[PDB]
């Protein structure tokens, strides 16, 4: 199977590309963060943006990276903090601004 | 002009390793991109090495995404990118082949584009063929190749 | 810090739950599958909907778990295949069809 | 009228175990859907284990989310329904505090809601209290309590 990756648009590949990042952050795993770090790079790839924009969204992405996440069951809930993080109106907002549609 | 295949295919192998050891050596924002991990596809990095290596770098005000390396020339990091690049600068393909496959490439040297469906990080791949293999064989099957293109090196 | 979790929609929740139980399904790291399976429950905590949508969700998510993504460097992309899944017509539609609102 | 005390407690220890084992110790669709990781706490399912043992069963038609065990009983799995259900069926609470610590509560035993912010997962918890200590307290920082409310227990 081939991915959706050429389907996308810009803005949803910026976005795309944030989200794995974020994972790529969070996790501990080597296979699962080289998972998400592949991953990633196939959105840079079909991106219209220098490499600056992937740097600022990864700027954000540490925000919610380096946050301590509780609940009552255990967990560092590390999944949560990239959910948190794509909903970021910063991010989205940087996203929209972009120079290079 | 354009690179000799010798010293193209002896440039290449200098960078024909793990991607984190391409960002090693070449350093630079290409070993910052690569140890952040913002790089992982070597292919257009060593695509970049081979003509910078060569005496044909790729300008700096050329319409491609770029970083320097720590020799202060710069590293196209896309392969699409890459593509259109040497299209723009290579002159007029030597072999262009529809549905290809290795066979139809024996017996010419020089830099090969294949473009295909299959694969999920690329439209396609840029690298060196002496006739008989590529130069990262080592490195590559789901892939189906649509167009296969090669500039000779002399 | 406290996350976001009470500042999502029901359908934002529903999308935020089917993203992170797909990535409990698609890492093999056990740290990981439990960091991803304790998010999703978050999600299901705030819910309104009976548990049926979530096993409905999960229906979709393992025809995008079980799919083989290929490239040109090495890896199985994972992460990517939550990616796609969380931009299926299906997984949207049953998301906006919901009889608990 | 309201689960005895003692009953209570014996019943909540039973299942005062990893959210993986309590859906082998009940089974059914609370079992299934703790191996397909749908669950993943525990205190809500304890609760209602605690309901179910001591003659006091979560009603089928109640406006709560739940789901049966191998018993044929029902488990309600989300917090905050666990609480509104309390809210409805024990009565008036013998003990509302503000702002709550621990020390507010010796003395007295029962069913303790706690609700508060700094959890990720939910806005409360509830377990039981014997004057002294929760019964999942070997499970049990970050959670600022705002309400606690405590339903005595004969």
């Amino acid at each position: 199977q081939e991915a959706l990756t050429t389907q996308y648009s810009q803005s949803e590949l910026l976005k795309n590309w944030a989200l794995s990042h974020c994972l790529a952050l969070v996790y501990k795993d080597d296979v699962v963060k080289n998972d998400a770090r592949a991953t990633a790079s196939a959105y840079l790839e079909y991106g219209k943006q220098s490499v600056e924009i992937y740097h600022e969204i990864d700027e954000i992405a540490k925000k919610y990276s380096g946050l301590k996440y509780n609940g009552s069951i255990s967990s560092d809930f590390n999944t949560m903090k990239c959910i948190d993080f794509i909903h970021d109106r910063e991010l989205n907002e940087l996203i929209k601004r972009r120079v290079e549609k | 002009n354009r690179p000799s295949f010798n010293e193209a295919w002896l440039a290449f192998r200098k960078v024909n390793h793990s991607v984190a050891d391409v960002g090693s050596i070449i350093g630079g924002n290409v070993g910052k991109n690569i140890t952040g991990g913002y790089f992982q596809n070597a292919c257009p990095i060593r695509m970049s090495y081979v003509l910078n290596a060569t005496g044909f770098p790729i300008a700096r005000n050329s319409p491609y995404a770029k970083v320097s390396g720590a020799d202060n020339k710069f590293y196209i990091y896309r392969v699409n990118d890459m593509i259109d690049y040497l299209t723009h600068t290579m002159g007029k393909p030597d072999l262009i082949v529809n549905n290809p496959k290795q066979s139809d490439f024996i017996g010419k040297k020089g830099i090969i584009v294949v473009k295909g469906h299959g694969w999920s990080n690329a439209r396609g791949h840029v690298t060196l063929w002496n006739g008989s293999i590529c130069s990262d064989q080592c490195h590559l099957g789901p892939f189906v190749p649509e167009v296969g293109t090669l500039w000779i090196l002399p």
